[PDB]
C-alpha cells in the first residue's frame, strides 16, 4: 500500500537520529530542471548532458516547473474592427472565372 | 476505472493560460542565504509548497 | 497655452511668452488595430538652441525590460561624486586617481 | 585611447552568439543554414551613391550611447523610434577636422576629456562618422535609401556560394536549420549584444590591403550581421518538421517583403525601422564594395 | 486535553486575470 | 549676542530635483526592501517612481 | 533678469548655521550590502534624495 506517500515521518527522534519508517522527500521531487530544445521540461542533467524529462522517465511526480506564461493579459481591449464597402451594383459583379 | 477516464479527459482538455500574478521582489538582506539561493529574483507573490 | 502663429508674429518685443514643448519619448506604442490615422500631424514651433538643460535624467522605464529606451539619459557621474573638503575649505570632487 | 593595427582582433572586440546554448563564433553558426532555390532570380543592380550631405553638429546636450542605438535599431526587436537625428546630429560632429567629443570605448560621445573611459583614436572614428553620420537622414523624403533593391544585395551576398553566385545572380533560396524553439529572436539579442562599432570604425578606416585582410576576416561576422537582420524582413518563417529534431523554414532570403506587422519568430520592422535599415545597408555596402 | 488528529490538504486559489489598464515598458 | 546665524536642522539647498511622471507606467512585479534601507533609500527611490 | 538678481542677492546673504537633527544609525544588518557601503553610519534621519 502507501504510495502516495511523498514523506512521512517528519519529526526527530531523540533530537538528531531519524526515526525509523521515516521517508524524507525524493530528489526528483524538487529537481526542478531547464526545458527541451522545444519545450517538454526536463530534470536537470547528472553532469552528462541531456535529462530524464519528467514523463518521459520514471514517474517521480516532480512539484516545481518551468513554467512559461504571459507577462500580463492577453485580451485586453482594441478589438479588431474592418470598415466594410459593399459593391455599389449588384449587376456588375464579375463572379466570373476560376 | 471509470474515475480514471473523466479525469484522464479533464486533463485531456484543460485550455488555460497563465498571466504572471502579484509577483514580488524581495532582495538579499531581506530574506535568508539558503532560501536566497533557491531564490533568482521576484518568486510569484502567491507561491506554492515544495 | 496655445499659441497661435498670429502672435508669435505681432508680440510686443518684451512679453516672453510661455511655449511647451512634447516630451514624446514616453508614449506607448499604438495598438496592431487601432484605425489607421489618414492626414499627417503639422507642427510649425522649433526651439532655434538646444532646449532641455534642467534636464538631470528622463526616461526611466524598461525599453523591452533590458534595452535602455532611446532618449532615455541617466544621471551624469558628477551628480553623485561627493568627494572630500580642499586643505581649507573648498568642497571638491573625488581625484581621479591622479591627485 | 588605443591605436589600431585592427580595431576588432583584440580581444574586448570578440563575437560570438549561442548555439542554443554554448557560443560558437558566427562563421560557426552559418554554417548550419540550408537553401532550397525556388524560382526567380536576385540580379543585384547598383547601391545609389550616399547622400553626400550629412545632417548639421549640433551640440546638443548628453551622452549619445552610439554602439547600443545603432544596433538596438537595426535589430533590436522593435526600437520604439529610431531616427530622431537628436542621436546623430550629435554624432555628425566626430566627424569634424577638430573637436572634443570623443567616442568612448563602450560605444558613446563624450566631450573634452571624457576622464576614465579609453575613448577610440580620434583620426578612426573621424573617417567613421563620416559616413554614418549621413545615417541620419534615412528620415527625410528626398534621402530615403529605397529599400528592396538594396536587399537584392544583401543576398548573394550572404547565401549565394562563393563566386559561383558572386556574378550578379541567383535564385531567392528559402532558408531552413536545426533551430531550438524561440531560435530567431534569441539569436538576434545575442547580437544586440554585440560590440558593432569595433567592427565598422575598423571597417571605414584601414587603409587598403589591411582592408581586404579584414573583408576575409570578418568575412562571417558580417554574413551573420545580416542573416539575423534580413530575417526580420523575409515574409513566413514557419518551423518545418523533420524527426523529432524541429528546422526553422525562412520565406525567401532576400526578396524583402516590406512587412511591418509583428510574428513571434522574429524580429519586426515597424514602417519606419525599414527606412533606416535600407539606408544602414546602402552604406555598409557601397564600403564593404572597394 | 486527549492528543487529537488532524489533517490539512493544500490551498488553491486560481483567480481568473484581473485585466489592469497599465503598461509597464515603452 | 548678535544673530549673525541661524541654526536651522536640516538645511534645504538651492537647486533641488523635480520629477513628473506619465502615470500610466508602473512594473507590476513589487519590490519591497528591508524596512530600515526603506528608510534610507526611501524617498530617493520613491520620488524617483 | 531681475529673478536672477534678487535670487544671486539671496544667495549673496544666506546666513544659516546647521545642526545635526535626528540622525539615526541602523548597523549592516538591518538594512542591504549595495546601500550599507553607501552609508557611513549614522546617517541623517531627514536625508534627501540622489
Amino acid at each position: 500500500i502507501s504510495v502516495a506517500r511523498s514523506m512521512r515521518a517528519i519529526v526527530n527522534h531523540n533530537e538528531v537520529d531519524r526515526p525509523r519508517g521515516a521517508v524524507a522527500p525524493s530528489s526528483y521531487e524538487m529537481d526542478t530542471g531547464t526545458l527541451s530544445r522545444n519545450g517538454d521540461l526536463l530534470y536537470s542533467p547528472v553532469a552528462n548532458g541531456q535529462v530524464g524529462i519528467p514523463k518521459l522517465e520514471v514517474d517521480h511526480i516532480s512539484f516545481s516547473n518551468v513554467v512559461s506564461m504571459m507577462t500580463a493579459n492577453i485580451r485586453t481591449g482594441d478589438d479588431m474592427a474592418v470598415e466594410r464597402v459593399n459593391p455599389d451594383d449588384v449587376r456588375a459583379i464579375n463572379i466570373r472565372n476560376a | 476505472v471509470s474515475g480514471l477516464l473523466m479525469v484522464l479527459f479533464k486533463v485531456m482538455t484543460d485550455n488555460r493560460l497563465v498571466i504572471v500574478g502579484e509577483t514580488t521582489t524581495p532582495m538579499s538582506n531581506t530574506l535568508s542565504t539558503v532560501v536566497n539561493n533557491v531564490l533568482r529574483t521576484t518568486y510569484h507573490n502567491n507561491v506554492g509548497v515544495n | 497655452q496655445h499659441v497661435d502663429a498670429e502672435s508669435i508674429m505681432t508680440a510686443p518685443k518684451g512679453k516672453l511668452f510661455h511655449l511647451q514643448f512634447m516630451d514624446g519619448l514616453l508614449r506607448p506604442e499604438p495598438s496592431a488595430f487601432d484605425p489607421p490615422a489618414s492626414g499627417e500631424d503639422m507642427r510649425l514651433i522649433y526651439p532655434l538652441q538646444p532646449i532641455s538643460v534642467a534636464r538631470s535624467m528622463r526616461a526611466i522605464v524598461n525599453h523591452n525590460e533590458v534595452d535602455r529606451p532611446r532618449g532615455a539619459v541617466a544621471p551624469s557621474s558628477y551628480e553623485m561624486d561627493t568627494g572630500t573638503l580642499s586643505r581649507n575649505g573648498d568642497l571638491l570632487y573625488s581625484p581621479v586617481a591622479n591627485g | 585611447q588605443q591605436p589600431t593595427g585592427g580595431y576588432t582582433t583584440l580581444e574586448q572586440f570578440a563575437f560570438t552568439i549561442r548555439n542554443d546554448g554554448t557560443n560558437a563564433t558566427p562563421t560557426q553558426f552559418l554554417q548550419l543554414l540550408s537553401w532550397e532555390a525556388t524560382e526567380n532570380e536576385l540580379v543585384k543592380k547598383t547601391i545609389p551613391t550616399p547622400e553626400t550631405h550629412l545632417p548639421s553638429a549640433r551640440n546638443v546636450p548628453g551622452n549619445v550611447y552610439i554602439e547600443d542605438a545603432i544596433t538596438q535599431a537595426l535589430f533590436g526587436i522593435s526600437a520604439q523610434n529610431v531616427n530622431a537625428h537628436g542621436y546623430f546630429s550629435r554624432l555628425s560632429a566626430l566627424a569634424l577636422p577638430n573637436t572634443s567629443a570623443r567616442l568612448g570605448l563602450d560605444g558613446v560621445i563624450y566631450n573634452s576629456e571624457t576622464i576614465n573611459i579609453p575613448f577610440y583614436d580620434p583620426a578612426a572614428v573621424a573617417n567613421f562618422a563620416a559616413t554614418y553620420a549621413k545615417l541620419g537622414n534615412a528620415s527625410t523624403p528626398r534621402y530615403r535609401a529605397d529599400m528592396i533593391d538594396i536587399y537584392a544585395h544583401v543576398g548573394l551576398e550572404l547565401a549565394g556560394t562563393d563566386a559561383e553566385r558572386a556574378a550578379g545572380v541567383m535564385p531567392v533560396k528559402r532558408a531552413k536549420f536545426d533551430s531550438w524553439e524561440g531560435s530567431l529572436i534569441s539569436l538576434s539579442r545575442d547580437v544586440v549584444n554585440w560590440k558593432i562599432l569595433a567592427f565598422l570604425i575598423d571597417l571605414c578606416s584601414l587603409e587598403g590591403e589591411a582592408l581586404r585582410a579584414f573583408k576575409t576576416r570578418n568575412r562571417d561576422v558580417f554574413r551573420m550581421m545580416l542573416f539575423i537582420m534580413s530575417t526580420a524582413v523575409a515574409a513566413n518563417v514557419v518551423n518545418r518538421k523533420v524527426t523529432k529534431r524541429v528546422d526553422r523554414v525562412l520565406e525567401y532570403i532576400g526578396v524583402n517583403s516590406m512587412r511591418t506587422a509583428g510574428r513571434t519568430a522574429t524580429i519586426t520592422y515597424d514602417l519606419s525601422r525599414h527606412e533606416f535599415a535600407a539606408k544602414f545597408l546602402q552604406l555598409t555596402f557601397t564600403r564593404w564594395n572597394a | 486535553k486527549i492528543a487529537t488528529a488532524s489533517s490539512a490538504r493544500q490551498a488553491d486559489v486560481e483567480k481568473p486575470a484581473d485585466v489592469t489598464f497599465t503598461i509597464e515598458n515603452v | 549676542l548678535s544673530d549673525d546665524f541661524k541654526q536651522i536642522s536640516d538645511p534645504k539647498g538651492y537647486l533641488t530635483y523635480s520629477v513628473k511622471y506619465e502615470d500610466q507606467f508602473t512594473k507590476k512585479d513589487k519590490l519591497r526592501a528591508s524596512e530600515a534601507d526603506d528608510r534610507i533609500v526611501g524617498p530617493t527611490v520613491n520620488l524617483f517612481k
